DNA sequence: GACAGCGCGTACGTGCGTTTAAGCGGTGCTAGAGCTGTCTACGACCAATTGAGCGGCCTCGGCACCGGGATTCTCCA
DNA sequence: TGGAGAATCCCGGTGCCGAGGCCGCTCAATTGGTCGTAGACAGCTCTAGCACCGCTTAAACGCACGTACGCGCTGTCC
């Protein structure tokens, strides 16, 4: 009787319901397993947390508490593996990362 | 019922926009020959989206641009952006 | 003399299966804050 | 009067931590306008599109300018001539 | 109307992670794109997976296949984990 | 079993321009590659432009928009031609 | 009544009941219209007419009967529309297109 | 049984082959090994998700189709091997 | 007097005569010793296709291919004639493999 | 051929007043952004037939090859 | 500048199995039905896209000039 999201059966944070609408909609197969999209938010949410992680540390380093796009850059292009995944990626108003080929600096 | 015919505003990409865009890019010293080039290059990526723009605004048999035309456009050619919905 | 390294051996023990498994935990050289990640993930 | 040149690293820094947009919003919408007449009569336009198009732009250029550089660094040189951009989008593939 | 988005799920976490953070509108859209992004990427991969071996049906394994495809080495090892967790999590319970 | 591919239609199309040609297999397998991933493309992208305008049904209208999408200029003018012709064709069959 | 194909009705090669069938098990959209498949085969047919023609000329070009790859290779390469079409695209056996640049060449 | 060390399989007149073939005419001494490790990560690459193919799959047997498979995914489609 | 070709002419030699041959310029086995060498790591006991082995080599030589005209490139417009490694790891980096 | 040395002359960077035109709200203003009922017509699905495709099997024909004259790049002269 | 030598080139035989037809035979393409829904579409509303106005200020312009960079060449050596 008492509903009890399929997220908080995973101790989840993303409605999984939702999800497995999404998928059920999105024309990729006719049928859908369970367990997918379980997985599929847990990943999903993993993600999730490696960049925003990342992100507060940023606006920490620059004594900020909310996060702004330009932290978004930063956090993306000064990782390797979030930066290979992001290589074709814009991102609006966000800059780029401050570096100084070494040839042009005074001396 | 106003539709004029543009000409020209290319040069209104001012030099020192440009100068600004390379000084972002870390550049030190710059031709005066460079200047055009940019101009038409930077022309030939404008057209090259554009089209595909329209070609989402007229299948939608619609007269105005949306922003999400411009990033199917873009996510086209691979040159995702985040931050406008899509 | 015996009773005395068996103490000693027992002592080992801990530090050298410590190692043991550190080893197969951290054989490769691998950026293991993201092994900590996992730990502060959970 | 400064030596040429500091002042340019003065303004590389200015603007490598700085991340608003380069470009007079008024001519970037003109000169859209203007390229768009070329393919369809009289069409309307969301500013936000605009604006998402200018910036898509300057991130294409901006790269560009990197790629140019290193180009020329190569080229043991610190002045960028057309040749280098040139040969850059030869590289990429756009030529 | 009844426009969607996962703001508040990012809200969320980013109150389990940094719990006493801001956050930009913008910056949160911007969430909102790479979520999707993400979703459709694995999703394509994962029922081309399915054509290939001529299934029917996108289950657990294909979506961990993508995974390993997509992401590379270390990321994959902990989403790998984290999903094995999940999944266990949720048909255990 | 059955293996199915395009190579009769590639050689009679073959005879229509070229009646005294001959061929490699193995640019057979490259023409049957070609259809292959030309056909996969294009459907993928209007597929998409249904999605974009929340529809169900297949129709030429975005295969016309998709073809003028992937083929450029020249390319797209002959072929959204040769494709009006035939589905005129069809249809005033 | 005897039965006429699609194809013939458009005075096609390829063959529209193979592609529609094609279509409609490749999970695109979840319906599809009748003159779609003939729209794209008529477009298939031209492009490969275009090819074809393309390398038989190609063989022609060194007294030869069949085609090869390597024909495919340099035709494809020496058309600016079709080689951006097949710009990422590398063929089997194809080669390259014999090209020396200006200042490799003694003076 | 254990393999290794056949990177040195790729002779140096193999090298200024594919070279030649690409139109160069002088080579430095230090390129062959520049050559070995860029094709190893390339070959690593595609083996991998070759690889990856191969076991979703459930064979012991890595195919065409599964290395076709990965080399189109990177940007590099093969035509020619169905 | 012993006839010898300049330094070069001979290069243009087998330019030509690899621009217009079509076929492979590696050796087989050691090729496809290096795909197991390599194929060994990620999994134990994997049997392979000769197919397989040759779609692995066409895919490499084209690769390389592309990859040295582009290094050439480099080196022309750096004013020189010989190739040295900064101008691969410099197209390298310009076509965005990291 | 790569590399460095050096001098030189030019095209490029910094100030610096001087316009000038982008920007900025303030004001109208209309055109198409954004919807909702409503009613078919066209494909989805299914059911008789069948023909074309695919696979197996001959068969001969382009074509690689060979090798020998026949005809051009190269490199000192 | 002219020949000597090497390297190519071409062509008419000389082998040879791969295209190239070709043919039983079985299943997918075609055909005629029903059926319900998606999508056509005009209306209805109405939203955002556009045109226009002083006016100020920040940003572009003009130009000189000077200043250091590009560039040329050449021995030298690996």
């Amino acid at each position: 009787a008492k509903a009890k999201t399929r997220s908080s059966r995973a101790g989840l944070q993303f409605p999984v319901g939702r999800v497995h609408r999404l998928l059920r909609k999105g024309n990729y197969a006719e049928r859908v397993g369970a367990g997918a999209p379980v997985y599929l938010a847990a990943v999903l949410e993993y993600l999730t947390a490696e960049i925003l992680e990342l992100a507060g540390n940023a606006a920490r380093d620059n004594k900020k508490t909310r996060i702004i796009p330009r932290h978004l850059q930063l956090a993306v292009r000064n990782d390797e593996e979030l930066n290979k995944l992001l290589g074709r990626v814009t991102i609006a108003q966000g800059g780029v990362l401050p570096n100084i080929q070494s040839v042009l600096l005074p001396k | 019922r106003h539709r004029k015919v543009l000409r020209d505003n290319i040069q209104g990409i001012t030099k020192p926009a440009i100068r600004r865009l390379a000084r972002r890019g870390g550049v030190k010293r710059i031709s005066g020959l460079i200047y055009e080039e940019t101009r038409g290059v930077l022309k030939v990526f404008l057209e090259n989206v554009i089209r595909d723009a329209v070609t989402y605004t007229e299948h939608a048999k619609r007269k105005t641009v949306t922003a999400m035309d411009v990033v199917y456009a873009l996510k086209r050619q691979g040159r995702t952006l985040y931050g406008f919905g899509g | 003399k015996l009773q005395i390294l068996k103490e000693f051996l027992s002592d080992y023990y801990f530090i050298l299966r410590q190692f043991e498994q550190m080893k197969v935990q951290f054989a490769d050289m691998k950026p293991g804050k993201r092994q900590l990640r996992r730990i502060q993930r959970q | 009067r400064y030596r040429p040149g500091t002042v340019a690293l003065r303004e590389i820094r200015r603007y490598q931590k700085s991340t608003e947009l380069l470009i007079r919003k008024l001519p970037f919408q003109r000169l859209v306008r203007e390229i768009a007449q070329d393919f369809k009569t009289d069409l309307r336009f969301q500013s936000s599109a605009v604006m998402a198009l200018q910036e898509a732009s300057e991130a294409y250029l901006v790269a560009l300018f990197e790629d140019t550089n290193l180009c020329a660094i190569h080229a043991k040189r610190v002045t960028i001539m057309p040749k280098d951009i040139q040969l850059a989008r030869r590289i990429r593939g756009e030529r | 109307s009844r426009k969607e988005s996962y703001a508040i799920y990012v809200y969320k976490v980013l109150k389990q992670v940094h719990p006493d953070t801001g956050i930009s509108s913008k910056a949160m859209s911007i969430m909102n794109s790479f979520v999707n992004d993400v979703f459709e990427r694995i999703a394509g991969e994962a029922s081309r997976l399915a054509h290939y071996n001529k299934r029917s049906t996108i289950t657990s394994r294909e979506i961990q296949t993508a995974v390993r495809l997509l992401l590379p080495g270390e990321l994959a090892k902990h989403a790998v984990s984290e999903g094995t967790k999940a999944v266990t999590k949720y048909t255990s319970a």
